[PDB]
């Protein structure tokens, strides 16, 4: 699906 | 141009009339805005899954400008942590991973 | 290498002594494994933040190849709908987006 993400 | 990754890859994009900052984001399949008002005919589509699903209206064949260059795709418009530039978008400017 | 993305970027790793599948994304700060049993120290970290956080461990300065490429940085190891390769260990790799 989509996909990032922090930190 | 050439982008490392050392910081996130954020570039300016023209959409609709407006100027946004979005994430080139090669993990993600769709390109997703939010606080757009496109004009034209949309179809609702789920995105997402884990936890539910969300909805955002599908807009296709968009004119969009993506760092300089002017391209058409599918984007998503709806509430997103995130601006995000998908595949779908960085094929139509030509863009790859290299090393 | 030059990887195009009409389909999604995953590459080949190798990792803790076993051979996996990981997808190359830039639009992840960090590279999060699943089912991977590292040796040495870690330390429980937490990620993500939308509907909770989820707690994993943070192995640093772990050897790994990626595609052919043998470097090092910090892999967490927890629950993940997909094994990711985050910004952090594709600096490593020399990894660009170009267009």
């Amino acid at each position: 699906t989509i996909m990032m993400q922090r930190g | 141009p050439q982008i490392t990754l050392w910081q996130r890859p954020i570039v300016t994009i023209k959409i609709g009339g407006q100027l946004k900052e979005a994430l080139l984001n090669t993990g993600a399949d769709d390109t997703v805005l939010e606080e757009v008002n496109l004009p034209g005919r949309w179809k609702p589509k789920l995105i997402g899954g884990i936890g539910g699903f969300v909805k955002v209206r599908q807009y296709d064949q968009v004119p969009i400008e993506i760092c300089g260059h002017k391209v058409i795709g599918t984007v998503l418009v709806g509430p997103t942590p995130t601006n995000v530039i998908g595949r779908n978008l960085m094929t139509q400017i030509g863009c790859t991973l290299n090393f």
